[PDB]
C-alpha cells in the first residue's frame, strides 16, 4: 500500500504524478526500508485520512520489469525459407 | 494487575441533565474498554464497546472516549431510566478487570431519615435471637452512617443491614440495619443504642432502648 | 431468541463438587466464544474464565483465583457450557452470570490484539449457588415489638421467595419490605416493616407465604 | 534560516472562529511533522495537537481538550500550517507556539514506538491571541499617590507596548517598571513605579508612549 | 494521563552544581526530552531522550534516569543558566510537560521594601480604586500578599505583577494591585495590604483609608 | 556490518547464494575429447 501526494512543480500536468512513499524490505531479510517515488497515474490505481493505492495487477497478475541491458529496437530481419521450398 | 478506578462512585442529576463518567487505568490500553450498564437486580448491558463506539441498540445520548489510559464516558442527555450502575471494563489484557461502577440516583432535596430503633419481640427472644432493628426511612442522599451501642460497646459485624433502592415517589432511600445478637447478651446487657448519622440529619441521631424496653 | 440459560444448583455443601450448565438458544452457537462471570451478592462482577471457540483453538483460560478452582467445558452438540466447581468453598457463594462473545459488523472478532473486543451482548439470567449445608425450609417469621413502626422478621427460609401481606394486604400504608439477607448458615432472613402510627399500635398480622415450601405464617405483631 | 512564523490574530471576540498560520522557512518542509503547543500567560506549556508528515499519513491527533475545539491543517505549497479555532473561548487566551519535528543523525524518526523522539528543535516566535471583545486603545495612565515611592498605573491599553519615561528619562533612580497584566476585559494594565525618597516627594511626570495607538500620556505624579 | 512532577519547583545556587529530578507515573524507559525556556523566550531542548546531549548545548549538563524517575544534573553552573528547565516525555501521546524550575541565585535573604498606595483622585474619577501594594528588593521568591478592605480578606480582586531576577542584587520587586471600584472605595475605609516574606520577620500590614 | 558485533554475509548485498546438492562428486575425470568425423 502507498502514501502518495499530488506533485507541485508546474501546471501542464495539473496531477497524475504521485509522490508515493511506502514501506519495503532490503537485502538483509531482517531489515526494512520505506522509500518514496514518483509514478505516472497509469501504472497505479487507488483502493477504498489520505487516499491509498497499490497496483492494478496486484489482484490479477504478477509483475516483472525489463532487465535494462536489452534494447527495444525493431530490427530489419530478412525471413528465409527452408530449402526445397 | 491492571486496575480500573472508575469515577465517580455515585452520581446525582435530574431529568434531562448531562452526565459524564471518567474511568482511568494503570497502563496503556489505548482503546480497549467496553462500557457496561447493569441495572440493579438485572443483567449487564454493553453501552460503548471499544471505548468510543456506540453499541447497536444503545441510544445516541451516550458518548465515550479517552486518551490511552484515562477514558471518559459522557451522557447527553439524561433520561429517567438512566439511573443505573455504569461499569467500565478493559478488553486489553487477561485477566478481565471491571470498574468501580456508578450507582446513580437523582439530585433532589437532602431528606432526613425517619430514624427508628426496635426491640425484638419476646417470642423472638424465645427464639434466642436479639435482632435489634434500626429503621431509617425517606432519606436523601446515600451518605448515611449507622453506629451501634450495646451498653456503650461499639458493635460491629453483629449487624445485618438492608437498604431500599431509589424511591419512585420521592427518590429517597430507606434503611434497616438489624443488629443480630443472642439472648444471653440480650439479658446480660441493657443500653441498646443505634447511632445514625446522615447528611439530612444535623447530628448523629442515637435512638436507644433497653432489655425488654 | 438468542438466550442463555444458567442452571446447576442452589444450596451445595462445601467440598462436594458442582456442575453448572449455560444452556444457549437462538443462534449458531460455535460462532461465539463463551465466558463465565460470577458475582458475590452485593458485590461487583467477578470474571471467572472464558473459553474460546474451536476455530480459535477452543482454548479456555481463567482468572487468578479460578486457576485450579474451576473448569469450563462447552458442548456444541447441545449448545450448552458446563462449569465444574470442584471443592466449592463458602467464598464461592454468588450469582453466576454466563455470556457469549460478539462479532463485529463484518461478523468477526479482532485479528490483532487479544481478539475479543466487542463485548458480551446477550447476558444470561445467571444462576445462584449458595455453598452451604443449609436446607429448604419455611421461615421462622417473628414480628417486631415497637408515629412508630413495626415489622416481621421473615427469618431462616430457603429458597427465595416469601410474600408478606399485612393483614392480607389490607394494610399497605408505609410498607417497606426490605430485601432478604442471607446468613452464615445460608438461610434467608427477610425484613418487612410498615410505618404504623403510634396512636394505632389494629392487630397487624403479617400474612407471609413461602410458596417454595408452602409456608404461610400469619404472625400478629404485638409490642 | 530554518524559522517558524506564527500569526493569526490578537483580540478576537469569543465564538467568532479563528485562523492561525505557522509560516515556515529555511528547509524542505514536508520532511518534518508539525505540532501546536499553546501556553496561557503565566502558565506552563499546553500542547494542543500534532500533525504527521504525509509519509506518516499526514495524520493529526490532538490533546483531550483539543478534541473538537481545534483543527490543524498544513500547506506544503506555501510551507505553512493553519490552525482552526472554532468557537474560541476566553479559556483559549494564550501565547501559541508552533514547532517542527527533528530527524536523527541518520535523518529519520523512530521506527518502533511512537516514532517521534528527537524533540522540537526550532521553535517559532509564538503568536498571542486574546479571546475577548476589547479594543485597540490608548492607556488610562493614572499616577500613584504616595524613602517612599510613587508610580503610574498604565491601565487599559491594547496592544503591547507602552514605553514609560520618568520626566522623559531624567529620573531613573529606582524605576521598577512592572510587566503589564491583562484584565477580564483583556486590556493591558501596566505598573511602572520608582522609589522616590520621601524627602523629595520634583514633579514626576511619567512620560509614557503607547506607539501602537500613538498615545503618549504625560501624567504628573502627586500625593 | 502520564504526569510529570518535576523537582524542585525553584532552585538557588551561585559555578555550583545543580541537579534536577523529574519523575513519571509509568515506565517511560528513556523517552524524555529536557527543555530550557528562558523567561519571555522560546523553549530550548537540552537533553533529548533523557540521556543524550543535544548538539549545540554545552557539556556542563547531564541527564539520566531509571525508567520512571529521571534526573538532570548540571556541572557546573553558569550565570546565564538561571532559567526555567522543563522535563517532557516522548513516550506516549498526549504530550505532557514538567513543572519547570525557575532558578534564581542563592544570596542574602532580602526584605521587601513594602509599600501601599491610594489611587489618584482622577483615577477615582475613572472609578477604579486600584489599591497598589508595592514590594521591592526581596529575596527569596517566598512572598505572600494578603488584602484587607475594612478587614475583609480580599481575593480575586487583585492583579499582581512581579519583577524578574534582578541584575544588581538578584532580588525581586512586586506590585499586587487590588482592582476595585469607587462605590466600594467610598463604601469602605480600612485599606490594608498584609505582606508576608521570609526576609520579613512578620506579616507587614501597610494600610491607608478612603482618600488617605 | 556496522553491544556485540553483528555480521551477515558478503553476498547479501550483491548476489544470491546456493549450496551444492551433496549427491554429486567433485572429481576431475579423465575424459578423452573426440572430433566429429570429417575432421
Ligand atoms: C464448518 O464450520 C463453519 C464455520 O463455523 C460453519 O459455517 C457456519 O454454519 C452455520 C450453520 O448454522 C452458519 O450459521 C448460519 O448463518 C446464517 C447467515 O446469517 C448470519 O449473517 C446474517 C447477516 O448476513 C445475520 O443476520 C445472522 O444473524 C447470521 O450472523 C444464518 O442465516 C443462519 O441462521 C438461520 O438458521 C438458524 C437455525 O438454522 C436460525 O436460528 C436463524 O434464525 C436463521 O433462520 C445460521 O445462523 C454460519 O454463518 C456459518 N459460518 C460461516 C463462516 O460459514 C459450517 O456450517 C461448518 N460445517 C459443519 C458441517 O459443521
Ligand atoms: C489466527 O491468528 C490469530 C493471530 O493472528 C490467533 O489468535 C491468537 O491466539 C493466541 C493463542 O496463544 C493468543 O495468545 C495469547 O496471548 C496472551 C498475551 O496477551 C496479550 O497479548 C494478546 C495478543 O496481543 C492480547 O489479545 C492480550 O490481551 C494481551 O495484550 C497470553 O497471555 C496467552 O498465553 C496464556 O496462556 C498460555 C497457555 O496457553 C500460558 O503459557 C501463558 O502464561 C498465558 O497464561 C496467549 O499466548 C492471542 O491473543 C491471539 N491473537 C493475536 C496474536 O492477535 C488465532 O488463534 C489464529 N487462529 C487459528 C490458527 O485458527
Ligand atoms: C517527494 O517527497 C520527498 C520526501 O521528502 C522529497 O524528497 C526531498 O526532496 C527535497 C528537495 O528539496 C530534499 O530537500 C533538500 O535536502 C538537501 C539535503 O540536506 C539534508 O541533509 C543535510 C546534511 O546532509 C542537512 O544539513 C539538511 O538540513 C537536510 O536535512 C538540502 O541540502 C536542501 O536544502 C538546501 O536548500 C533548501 C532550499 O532548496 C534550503 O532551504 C536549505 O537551507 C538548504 O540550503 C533541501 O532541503 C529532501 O532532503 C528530500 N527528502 C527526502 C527524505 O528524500 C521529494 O523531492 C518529493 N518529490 C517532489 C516532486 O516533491
Ligand atoms: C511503515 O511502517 C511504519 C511503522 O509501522 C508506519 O509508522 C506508523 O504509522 C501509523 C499510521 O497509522 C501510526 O499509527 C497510529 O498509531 C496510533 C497509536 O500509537 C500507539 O500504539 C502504537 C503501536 O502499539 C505505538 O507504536 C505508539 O507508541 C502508541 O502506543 C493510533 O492512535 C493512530 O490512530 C489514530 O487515528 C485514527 C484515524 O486516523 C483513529 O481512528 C484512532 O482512534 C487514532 O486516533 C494510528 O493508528 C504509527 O504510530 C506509526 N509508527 C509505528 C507503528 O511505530 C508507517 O506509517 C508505514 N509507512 C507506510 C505504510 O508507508
Ligand atoms: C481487482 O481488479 C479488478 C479489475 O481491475 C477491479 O474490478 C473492477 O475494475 C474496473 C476497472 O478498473 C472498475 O471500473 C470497477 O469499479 C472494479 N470493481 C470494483 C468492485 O472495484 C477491482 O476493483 C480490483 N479489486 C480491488 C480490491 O481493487
Ligand atoms: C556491500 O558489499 C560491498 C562489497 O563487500 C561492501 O563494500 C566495501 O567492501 C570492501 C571490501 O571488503 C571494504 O573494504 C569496504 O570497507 C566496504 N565498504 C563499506 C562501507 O564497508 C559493502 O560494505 C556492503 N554494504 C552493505 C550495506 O552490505
Ligand atoms: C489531487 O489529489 C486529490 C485528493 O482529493 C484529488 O481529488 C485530485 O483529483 C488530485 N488532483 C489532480 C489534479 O488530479
Amino acid at each position: 500500500t502507498l502514501q502518495c501526494t499530488n506533485v507541485t512543480n508546474n501546471i501542464t500536468d495539473d496531477g497524475e504524478l504521485k509522490n508515493c512513499s511506502f514501506n519495503m524490505t532490503t537485502e538483509l531479510r531482517d531489515k526494512k526500508q520505506k522509500v518514496y517515488s514518483l509514478f505516472y497515474r497509469l501504472d497505479v490505481v487507488q483502493i477504498n485520512s489520505n487516499k491509498e493505492y497499490r497496483l492494478i495487477n496486484c489482484n490479477t497478475s504478477a509483475i516483472t520489469q525489463a532487465c535494462p541491458k536489452v534494447s527495444f529496437e525493431p530490427i530489419p530481419i530478412h525471413y528465409c525459407a527452408p530449402a526445397g521450398f | 494487575d491492571i486496575h480500573m478506578t472508575q469515577s465517580p462512585v455515585s452520581l446525582s442529576a435530574s431529568v434531562g441533565d448531562r452526565v459524564t463518567i471518567t474511568c482511568r487505568a494503570s497502563h496503556f490500553i489505548a482503546n480497549y474498554v467496553n462500557w457496561y450498564q447493569q441495572k440493579p437486580g438485572k443483567a449487564p448491558t454493553l453501552l460503548i464497546f471499544e471505548s468510543s463506539t456506540l453499541q447497536r441498540g444503545v441510544p445516541s445520548r451516550f458518548s465515550a472516549y479517552g486518551d490511552g489510559t484515562e477514558f471518559t464516558l459522557s451522557i447527553n442527555t439524561l433520561q429517567p431510566e438512566d439511573f443505573a450502575s455504569y461499569i467500565c471494563q478493559q478488553s486489553h489484557s487477561p485477566p478481565v478487570t471491571f470498574g468501580a461502577g456508578t450507582r446513580v440516583d437523582q439530585k433532589r432535596t437532602v431528606a432526613a431519615p425517619s430514624v427508628f430503633i426496635f426491640p425484638p419481640s419476646d417470642e423472638q427472644l424465645k427464639s434466642g435471637t436479639a435482632s435489634v432493628v434500626c429503621l431509617l426511612n425517606n432519606f436523601y442522599p446515600r451518605e448515611a452512617k449507622v453506629q451501634w451501642k450495646v451498653d456503650n460497646a461499639l458493635q460491629s459485624g453483629n449487624s445485618q443491614e438492608s437498604v431500599t433502592e431509589q424511591d419512585s415517589k420521592d427518590s429517597t432511600y430507606s434503611l434497616s440495619s438489624t443488629l443480630t445478637l443472642s439472648k444471653a447478651d440480650y439479658e446480660k446487657h441493657k443500653v441498646y443504642a443505634c447511632e445514625v448519622t446522615h447528611q439530612g440529619l444535623s447530628s448523629p441521631v442515637t435512638k436507644s432502648f433497653n432489655r425488654g424496653e | 431468541a438468542e438466550q442463555l440459560v444458567e442452571s446447576g444448583g442452589g444450596l451445595v455443601p462445601p467440598g462436594r463438587s458442582l456442575r453448572l450448565s449455560c444452556s444457549a438458544s437462538g443462534f449458531y452457537f460455535p460462532d461465539y466464544a463463551m465466558a463465565w462471570v460470577r458475582q458475590a451478592p452485593g458485590q461487583g462482577l467477578q470474571w471467572v474464565g472464558f473459553m474460546r471457540g474451536w476455530a480459535y483453538g477452543g482454548s479456555a483460560q481463567f482468572a487468578a483465583f479460578a486457576v485450579g478452582k474451576f473448569a469450563i467445558s462447552r458442548d456444541d452438540g447441545r449448545n450448552v457450557v458446563y462449569l465444574d466447581v470442584k471443592n466449592p468453598t463458602f467464598e464461592d457463594t454468588g450469582v453466576y452470570f454466563c455470556a457469549r462473545e460478539q462479532r463485529n459488523k463484518d461478523y468477526r472478532y479482532g485479528q490483532e490484539g487479544f481478539g475479543y473486543s466487542y463485548g458480551m451482548d446477550v447476558w444470561g439470567r445467571g444462576t445462584t449457588v449458595v455453598v452451604s449445608t443449609a436446607s429448604t425450609k419455611g421461615p421462622s417469621v417473628f414480628p417486631l415489638a415497637p408515629t412508630a413502626a413495626l415489622g416481621c422478621l421473615v427469618k431462616d427460609y430457603f429458597p427465595e421467595p416469601v410474600t408478606v401481606s399485612w393483614n392480607s394486604g389490607a394494610l399497605t400504608s408505609g410498607v417497606h419490605t426490605f430485601p432478604a439477607v442471607l446468613q452464615s448458615s445460608g438461610l434467608y432472613s427477610l425484613s418487612s416493616v410498615v410505618t404504623v402510627p403510634s396512636s394505632s399500635l389494629q392487630t397487624y398480622i403479617c400474612n407471609v407465604n413461602h410458596k417454595p415450601s408452602n409456608t404461610k405464617v400469619d404472625k400478629r405483631v404485638e409490642p
